[PDB]
RNA sequence: ACGGGGAAUCAGGGUUCGAUUCCGGAGAGGGAGCCUGAGAAACGGCUACCACAUCCAAGGAAGGCAGCAGGCGCGCAAAUUACCCACUCCCGACCCGGGGAGGUAGUGACGAAAAAUAACAAUACAGGACUCUUUCGAGGCCCUGUAAUUGGAAUGAGUCCACUUUAAAUCCUUUAACGAGGAUCCAUUGGAGGGCAAGUCUGGUGCCAGCAGCCGCGGUAAUUCCAGCUCCAAUAGCGUAUAUUAAAGUUGCUGCAGUUAAAAAGCUCGUAGUUGGAUCU
């Protein structure tokens, strides 16, 4: 039960910064970004039912 | 001892499931219709509409020449009629229960400034509430959520002090016109 | 023993109605089996009935049109409010449209409408469907 | 069969409260005996002192070594294992120092393949783990 | 515990009162007088929540200490001082004399009345009895006690006394025809008939009325206060004549003024 | 842009010698009118000098149209001094209310406890 | 375990809770005994003993915050040694005095209500919308938006003025002067295998570190760990630990089960208990 390895992991790993993004609305303007994505959108939907975050 | 209140009570009540699809695209749906801020505006118009359709069911399993129930019923389908959600010419409390949620917020001070033209969009009706720029009769209204009634529904103006129904230019359009 | 001779007749056109039997014998008879009777048949569901005298407890013959789903004792005779009979119906009746709750009042033995038409509470005696 | 009788109240009354003993969590909760055995005593939260660094190993299914401290509670002295949660945390904290432990979420049941531990670190030094772990804060010096 | 209690919170005072909770803790505890504390009204709160003569208890003070206030024809300086079912409130300064009558919603009505109706009030008689060589007493709803009373007055007869001599001028006999007021339960404030009184020896006896509308109700014997000889009452009533509308008809009412009045 | 001066609520009070009313003041465009100007309308329009003219609690209503406060219109000036709070006095400036506070009078009695004849007049 | 009014889901029925502002009771460190008084076995009264504890010149003297504030201690766990009698009332010999009752207050996310963090282009675009004559072509008619080229209008967060408010005051409200283009005036908390909404994308790690309420993930191509990006759930609020309710028809009165899953006593009498045939106009 040794206890030299702790946080190993956490310590090896490449630290990457977060890259800088334009802010994100919030509140009313969130949902209506999102209600236009998801129900005035029908572009991308020909009927297989993708996920919003399918990246194949 | 106080000479204070502690009466309070919370106006809404979250879904027994938290994630399932079909909830969640209807709420969605009425908060882009309505123009919304959270899913707690919907389920805030909910827990109303399902307190309405209580009160209607445990006055229909009364006596109809009950006169509890006649009084309440009245009372009820008189409070409905006048914010507008119920036709007057169907008052019984069966048409109760054909309420839908749509109803209720169609009544809100947003959907009626929207639908009144004297806004773009549903969310350029909220921010002209808030903006202090709508009063309804005579006083300013500055809450979305206010629930027009029949008879204050034709005195929705737009302001006497606001620019838009004012006439003295807002905090930017004096600066720009400062800097001629 | 044979208690509550009202549940044996009530299981007896039961059964006798789920075997498509166009009569069933009752016994032995009783004055509150004989008023069940009469508030079953008064809404068609029943037909008539024949009380066979024998000299100590009476038979019934009861003809049995194909009309009955299901009759119940209630026991024992809960005694029953004018102001709880709602909460009664919706446990025993299988909608609001029919069925009847047999109570027993100060007016006499009939169904749960008539007992708040006239204005009465009482005790439960069963139902039918 | 059960009985059906105007005024059998006593009976079934006297019947159910003699069969919620068989209840497993009403005699828990009712008995008592588990509450003297509980290190926290009815508590949410203890506070202890850190006694020393302890590696559990696993449930046989899968291999690890779960970084877990012995601690000991200040309010009846009690001798604790509390885990601690997430990975470097273990340096966080050091020998003999308070810490706020809470349970592990399954109300004195042992919680995956942690064997016997149901307490968790929750902060060290009056600082929470959570926030030594994200770099909010810094141990006090 | 240790001895009386000399405060009233707000919320435990009286309901016809007609208090609001966020005003204070307290309410004004009525000092002790001819009337009982749940069924008296403080002068107080007729001074200021009803009439709205003054706007804090400090100018009721004022209004009191001034000597302005007169009860059954006696300046009362007290502001907790009990008035009552029946008591002349006379205001000389402002030329209005007041009645404390029950309106028909178990709440004590301003009514004004005019001062020739002031210079007396009906008061119920509790008991009769003979003391100190033979000499017949007779104690009132009021805690009056008047001595050498008329032989044929009984109990839960009422009297009408002179307010300035404080003497018997008449009485009303307790008997089915006669009208009658409810000072207390659920049909307080209520003016009709007395039809039927029904004796329970042991026990309290209860006493059935009718309105003018034909409405019948019924209370206990205590509870029963007659006003006048048959139908007729002796004193002014409110603007309501002691009928109990229904909240139907109320509704009604109501609906009604809203529609001819703009 | 013109303050108008109304009173919604009228009572004569001859018990404590006053008028007692309700005022709404119309201020669409200016700020809460001070209660000068309400007191200088409020003498203009029931013909009085403005020193036995006593207003407060004046709240504006959201929006900035109407402000509603009461009022009171005394007999005379002497009846005022005798009726009116001695904090209301004070705005007015016919009252001065005491320089000291709760703490250093409760100590100076709790002081004056401690001593027993003429020298509890020599504490401070 | 102070009792009750009452509080936490609504199928119906229930299960828990109620130290806590209203009512009743009790107690003033623990017991006990009293004086005065209408009323006390009173403790911001007294007299003892017990346990603590203050000053002392060592002879003696003085104590009782489970009142308001404040300390220490205990702890997972709870605020200012503030202002005032202006309100509500109470007390007094009293219209006048007093009241840490009570009312009013710069860092209270207990909790509850309302409610910002944005609203409107020419433009290329993947588009579609009333007979589109053309896959090479009117798409501010209706809408979405990769945007290192745009544009005016609106407003409150904030800073300040006017003392509205109030017992001097802060706060809301009101009016003025500034106050928005990464409107940097920059929303977070937990997740992305399933239960359960949302990536078998990339890098690192290689049964380690760790994740994981449960099932499981990790043993060099990890959908689960550590991270980047992207995605979604609620949102000025989210996570966690406990107690508790529903889910639990897994305490079943409604309404469970007992051949083999847990279960009917080896058997039979038997008192209490529970239940008890027809029949009276």
């Amino acid at each position: 039960g040794s206890l030299a390895r702790a946080g190993k992991v956490r310590g090896q790993t490449p630290k990457v910064a977060k890259q800088e993004k334009k802010k994100k609305k919030t509140g009313r303007a969130k949902r209506r970004m999102q209600y236009n994505r998801r129900f005035v959108n029908v572009v991308p939907t020909f009927g297989k039912k993708k996920g919003p975050n399918a990246n194949s | 001892p106080v000479a204070r209140s502690w009466v309070c009570r919370k106006t809404y009540v979250t879904p027994r499931r938290p994630f399932e699809k079909s909830r969640l695209d209807q709420e969605l749906k009425l908060i882009g219709e309505y123009g919304l801020r959270n899913k707690r505006e919907v389920w805030r118009v909910k827990f109303t509409l399902a307190k309405i359709r209580k009160a209607a069911r445990e006055l229909l399993t009364l006596d109809e020449k009950d006169p509890r129930r006649l009084f309440e019923g009245n009372a009820l389908l008189r409070r409905l009629v006048r914010i507008g959600v119920l036709d007057e010419g169907k008052m019984k409390l069966d048409y109760i229960l054909g309420l839908k949620i749509e109803d209720f917020l169609e009544r809100r001070l947003q959907t009626q400034v929207f639908k009144l033209g004297l806004a773009k969009s549903i969310h350029h009706a909220r921010v002209l509430i808030r903006q202090r720029h709508i009063r309804v009769r005579k006083q300013v209204v500055n809450i979305p959520s206010f629930i027009v009634r029949l008879d204050s529904q034709k005195h929705i103006d737009f302001s006497l002090r606001s620019p838009y129904g004012g006439g003295r230019p807002g905090r930017v359009k004096r600066k720009n016109a400062k800097k001629g | 023993v044979r208690m509550n001779v009202l549940a044996d007749a009530l299981k007896s056109i039961n059964n006798a109605e789920k075997r498509g039997k166009r009569q069933v014998l009752i016994r032995p008879c009783s004055k509150v089996i004989v008023r069940f009777l009469t508030v079953m048949m008064k809404h068609g569901y029943i037909g008539e009935f024949e009380i066979i005298d024998d000299h100590r407890a009476g038979k019934i013959v009861v003809n049995l049109t194909g009309r009955l789903n299901k009759c119940g004792v209630i026991s024992p005779r809960f005694d029953v409010q004018l102001k709880d009979l709602e909460k009664w119906q919706n446990n025993l009746l299988p909608s609001r449209q029919f069925g009847f709750i047999v109570l027993t009042t100060s007016a006499g033995i009939m169904d749960h409408e008539e007992a708040r038409r006239k204005h009465t509470g009482g005790k439960i005696l069963g139902f039918f469907f | 069969g059960k009985c059906r009788g105007l005024r059998t109240a006593r009976k079934l009354r006297s019947h159910r409260r003699d069969q919620k003993w068989h209840d497993k969590q009403y005699k828990k909760a009712h008995l008592g005996t588990a509450l003297k055995a509980n290190p926290f005593g009815g508590a949410s939260h203890a506070k202890g002192i850190v006694l020393e660094k302890v590696g559990v190993e696993a449930k046989q299914p899968n291999s690890a070594i779960r970084k877990c401290v012995r601690v000991q509670l200040i309010k009846n002295g009690k001798k604790i294992t509390a885990f601690v949660p997430n990975d470097g945390c273990l340096n966080f904290i050091e020998e003999n120092d308070e810490v706020l432990v809470a349970g592990f979420g399954r109300k004195g049941h042992a919680v995956g393949d942690i064997p016997g531990v149901r307490f968790k670190v929750v902060k060290v030094a009056n600082v929470s783990l959570l926030a030594l772990y994200k770099g909010k804060k810094e141990r006090p010096r | 515990a240790r001895g009386p209690k000399k405060h009233l919170k707000r919320v435990a005072a009286p309901k016809h009162w007609m208090l609001d909770k966020l005003t204070g803790v307290f309410a004004p505890r009525p000092s002790t007088g001819p009337h009982k504390l749940r069924e008296c009204l403080p002068l107080i709160i007729f001074l200021r929540n009803r009439l709205k003569y003054a706007l804090t208890g400090d100018e009721v003070k004022k209004i009191c200490m001034q000597r302005f206030i007169k009860i059954d024809g006696k300046v009362r300086t007290d502001i907790t001082y009990p008035a009552g079912f029946m008591d002349v409130i006379s205001i000389d300064k402002t030329g209005e004399n007041f009645r404390l009558i029950y309106d028909t919603k178990g709440r004590f009505a301003v009514h004004r009345i005019t001062p020739e109706e002031a210079k007396y009030k009906l008061c119920k008689v509790r008991k009769i009895f003979v003391g100190t060589k033979g000499i017949p007493h007779l104690v009132t709803h009021d805690a009056r006690t008047i001595r050498y009373p008329d032989p044929l007055i009984k109990v839960n007869d009422t009297i009408q006394i002179d307010l300035e001599t404080g003497k018997i001028t008449d009485f009303i006999k307790f008997d089915t025809g006669n009208l009658c007021m409810v000072t207390g339960g659920a049909n307080l404030g209520r003016i009709g008939v007395i039809t039927n009184r029904e004796r329970h020896p042991g026990s309290f006896d209860v006493v059935h009325v009718k309105d003018a509308n034909g409405n019948s109700f019924a209370t206990r014997l205590s509870n029963i206060f007659v006003i006048g000889k048959g139908n007729k009452p002796w004193i002014s009533l409110p603007r309501g004549k002691g009928i109990r509308l229904t909240i139907a008809e109320e509704r009604d009412k109501r609906l009604a003024a809203k529609q001819s009045s703009g | 842009d013109t303050v108008t001066i109304r009173t919604r609520k009228f009572m004569t009070n001859r018990l404590l010698q006053r008028k007692q009313m309700v005022i709404d003041v119309l201020h669409p465009g200016k700020a809460t009118v001070p209660k000068t100007e309400i007191r200088e309308k409020l003498a203009k329009m029931y013909k009085t000098t403005p020193d036995v003219i006593f207003v407060f609690g004046f709240r504006t209503h959201f929006g900035g149209g109407k402000t509603t406060g009461f009022g009171m219109i005394y007999d005379s000036l002497d009846y005022a001094k005798k009726n009116e709070p001695k904090h209301r006095l004070a705005r007015h400036g016919l009252y001065e209310k005491k320089k000291t506070s709760r703490k250093q009078r409760k100590e100076r009695k709790n002081r004056m406890k401690k001593v027993r004849g003429t020298a509890k007049a020599n504490v401070g």
